[PDB]
RNA sequence: GGGCGGCAUAUCUGUUACACGACAACGCAGGUGUCCUAAGGCGAGCUCAGUGGGAACAGAUCUCACGUAGAACACAAGCGUAAAAGCUUGCUUGAUUAACGAUUUCCAGUACGAAUCGAGACUGCGAAAGCAAGGCCAGCGAUCCUUUGCGAAGAAUA
RNA sequence: GAGUACGACCACACUUGAGUGAAAACACCAUAUCCCGUCCGAUUUGUGAAGUUAAGCACUCACAGGCUCAGUUAGUACUGAGGUCAGUGAUGACUCGGGAACCCUGAGUGCCGUACUCC
RNA sequence: AUGAUUAGAGGCGACCUAUUCUCAAACUUUAAAUGUGCAAACAAACCGGCCUUAGCCAAC
């Protein structure tokens, strides 16, 4: 009646590390390192997006056997040195993030000055340029567990990279404005959404009331230059890719030692042994 | 009475104790090209691509490499000759060969040898064998004989 | 400490009716009237629907379960607690609950199983990070019972 | 012995079988001449058999916890599989064509059946990396004869 | 001395009970106009920052269960080569060589990379 | 673990909990001895220029 018996223990066969943990997806993971194997170990990259509680996470990942090496990474927590200084989860804060990194791949591998990319955001859909005229650089997009439907901030981040100048592979059928039953794309939609309008809108009709957005009211922010803000903040990004933020005591506890717990059994035992 | 494809794989097509899954990374990662050395080792779990029964356990040369398969060279026996037989396989089912690791140690050993000598280097001291004589002085002397115990301890009811 | 308090997580309302046709539509538009939610159908299994039932949770369900209590007296059986930390009571003629009988649709009975619960519960069926929560964090039977004596009335005590 | 009986007459799984491969008996225990527009292809979301505590009729359904597969994959058996290869659902026709490419099993290194690695066309699903030219592995057929499909219309002073 | 993201090996890393947790993170958490999806904003999606270490997470402990490496079992079981060897036989020992397993008993309870951040 | 199989004990007639006696060509965690594939520098392998490619890679 007991269904974990020593046989249980015994039978059991553990999963992966980080299934366990319940981070990684392996089937995903060796489909998306997978490689032709005629191109005898050509170098391959994927742009690794994750989006926490309170920050969003881009990282430009090559795989290797000893381990994964990054490339270049990119933060949001780091938006505010660039201009914005509040939401830092939003998806202008995510297209931001996508840009950033575009513009220190670019910067770091020495391409830049020839892929421009796109100056002022349209929303609009052009197909990436791919083998399959000097070709850009390619990465292709990893979102791990996260659900992917229309108007995510990893495609958010996705388009930020994108109009950066990276070549990512993808369709518009995952950004905000797309109409399935139609099978066509807004622009004007995907263009609010990037600048933050519904960010504004929101804001106003909260300000007009008598929690939310306590720091936004604490501080001064006008919900009509948001959109400002975020234009500068893109051509700051652009001028200075390369900026961030202004810039042993031991806690571990020791492990006995075999012996002195062997010495504490005795003496435990010697003892109950006399209490008897 | 029954000649199939896979007849008599009961425990030949089969995985370990406790170390069932698909391939890992580290396989996937691997890189293979023409010339070679490989073994040909069956993994249960892919079911694609996989080479006969005869095959598992060979060890041959890469001949071809296809996008997700690799042509390998194998000696088998037939009556009087041996055959070079050409098997396609996926690359799950092959792995990189060791069976000439001393060989390629040794190469390396003489020219870091010749490298030093002509740099006028100190090579290191010659080992010399243990099958010589000398003198011994021991330690503990036991004297080695059968006890009346021994028959004694040999009846276990 | 805040987190620790005990909140009632959710409320099942069950009508199981056997067979299927007139009877399961209008039970179905009974229990919808009365949750002011789209209801549920549940087949057997042996694929003919056999009951309907609905899920409430938050302010409509704070405020329901009290037409419950006063159509039980606010009085319980000791057995009707379980040892997970949740509890539930049948009702028959839900014209006592009081949805102004109409002619269209009998009187039905139903199956209300409230389950509480702390908060924290989501590091259990989250898909990233997926986890088990802790012993102590758990919620007991005395538990269950102690809060629901100093929110309400009072609980007999019995055997089976 | 032959006859009567039975197929050991083409063929699949476990064992006989002696830790590479090969190995007989009218040896042992069992299968095959079918079935499927979905039970094929792909994406996504879920976790099965069972057990325990609870909820009117109710001694069918609802809820929580445990649950290394003890379930399921058309059929015999072996192997394999858990954010799947199982269940549900959405869209589809890679079950098409495929320049006489190469190879495995039987083996005389002949054919047939089955299978593996490919190049070209047009596609399906998917954000993407990718996956798919049936349902992995049994389910099938020479000469002669009969019968069907492609050598569409247009243009060359050849 | 720590944290987060991506990882390789895939229990010395698992399972059950307890205790502790500086900083910054991570996480619980608040909410539903818009993007999105459900019987249910539960899961998922969008927008935030009033609270907390209660839970997840990390570390420590248990004459804990498992797991890993050794010893013993034991030159025992078994086995390649030999005899005009013993024995009615079953079988056995001997000669030149190879050589296990369970129980039982000791020790241990992850390690190694890339990038960014906090003492 | 799967499948057989004798008895007693504790919690509590039944069941669970550890035991206990005997086993499997179509049962197995572990696992020999005899085997079996490859390699052991002369059309090869090793170390630094150059030429070509309509191959790979953002490029070299
Ligand atoms: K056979
Ligand atoms: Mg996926
Ligand atoms: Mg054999
Ligand atoms: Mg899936
Ligand atoms: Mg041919
Ligand atoms: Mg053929
Ligand atoms: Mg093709
Ligand atoms: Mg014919
Ligand atoms: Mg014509
Ligand atoms: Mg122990």
């Amino acid at each position: 009646k007991v269904v974990k018996n020593k046989a249980y223990f015994k039978r059991f066969q553990v999963k992966y590390r980080r299934r366990r943990e319940g981070k990684t997806d392996y089937h995903a993971r060796r489909q998306m390192v997978l490689q032709d194997k005629t191109k005898f170990g050509s170098p391959k990259y994927r742009l690794v997006v994750r989006i926490t509680n309170k920050d969003i996470i881009a990282q430009i990942v090559q795989a290797k056997i000893v381990g994964d090496e990054v490339v270049m990474a990119a933060y949001a927590h780091e938006l505010p040195a660039f201009g914005i200084e509040h939401g830092l989860t939003n998806y202008a804060a995510a297209y931001a993030t996508g840009l950033l990194l575009a513009r220190r791949t670019l910067a770091k591998l020495g391409i830049a000055d020839k892929f421009q990319g796109a100056k002022e955001a349209d929303g609009s859909y052009s197909a990436v340029r791919t083998k399959k005229e000097r070709f850009p650089f390619k990465a292709i997009l990893d979102v791990g567990l996260a659900r992917t439907t229309t108007g995510a901030r990893v495609f958010g981040v996705l388009k930020g990279a994108v109009d950066g100048g990276m070549a990512v592979p993808h369709r518009p059928n995952r950004f905000p404005g797309y109409n399935k039953e139609k099978s066509s794309l807004d622009a004007k939609v995907h263009r609010d959404r990037i600048f933050g309008k519904h960010v504004a809108d929101y804001l106003k009709q909260v300000k007009e009331e008598a929690v939310q957005f306590s720091k936004y009211m604490a501080a001064k922010v006008l919900p009509e230059s948001i959109e400002g803000m975020y234009k500068k903040a893109h051509a700051a990004i652009r001028a200075d890719p390369s900026k961030s933020l202004p810039k042993h005591k031991s806690y571990k506890t020791k492990k006995l030692s075999g012996a002195e717990k062997r010495a504490a059994a005795k003496a435990k035992v010697a003892a109950i042994r006399e209490r008897l | 009475h029954s000649y199939g494809y896979k007849s008599g794989t009961r425990h030949l097509f089969a995985k370990k104790f406790r170390k069932h899954g698909v391939p890992s990374v580290s396989t996937i990662l691997t890189n293979i090209k023409v010339g070679d050395y490989v073994d040909v080792v069956a993994d249960s779990a892919v079911r694609e691509g996989m080479p006969h029964k005869y095959y598992h356990g060979r060890t041959g040369i890469v001949w071809n490499v296809t996008p997700r398969g690799v042509g390998v060279i194998i000696n088998k026996p037939v009556r009087t000759r041996t055959l070079r037989k050409r098997i396609c396989v996926r690359f799950e089912h092959v792995r990189k060969s060791r069976c000439q690791e001393a060989f390629k140690a040794k190469e390396h050993q003489f020219q870091a040898y010749l490298a030093a000598k002509k740099a006028g280097k100190a090579l290191p001291p010659l080992q010399k064998s243990s099958r010589l004589g000398g003198i011994v002085r021991p330690k503990n002397v036991e004297v080695l004989a059968r006890r009346v115990a021994d028959y004694e301890a040999m009846v276990p009811y | 400490n805040p987190m620790r308090e005990i909140v009632v997580k959710k409320l099942c309302i069950n009508i199981c009716v056997g067979e299927s046709g007139d009877r399961l539509t209008r039970a179905s538009k009974v229990l919808e009237q009365l949750c002011e939610q789209t209801p549920v159908l549940s087949r057997a299994r042996r694929n003919e629907k056999i009951a309907v039932h609905c899920t409430v949770r938050g302010k409509k369900a704070e405020e329901l379960l009290e037409k419950g209590l006063k159509v039980k007296e606010f009085e319980l059986k000791s057995y009707n607690f379980a040892d997970t930390g949740s509890f539930g009571f049948g009702i028959d003629e839900h014209i006592d609950l009081g949805i102004k009988y109409d002619p269209s649709t009998g009187i039905y009975g139903m199956d209300f199983y409230v389950v509480l619960g702390r908060r924290g519960e989501r590091v259990a069926h989250r898909k990233r990070k997926c986890s088990r929560v802790g012993h102590s964090h758990h919620v007991t039977k005395e538990e269950a019972m102690k809060w629901f004596e100093k929110v309400h009335d009072g609980i007999i005590f019995q055997a089976k």
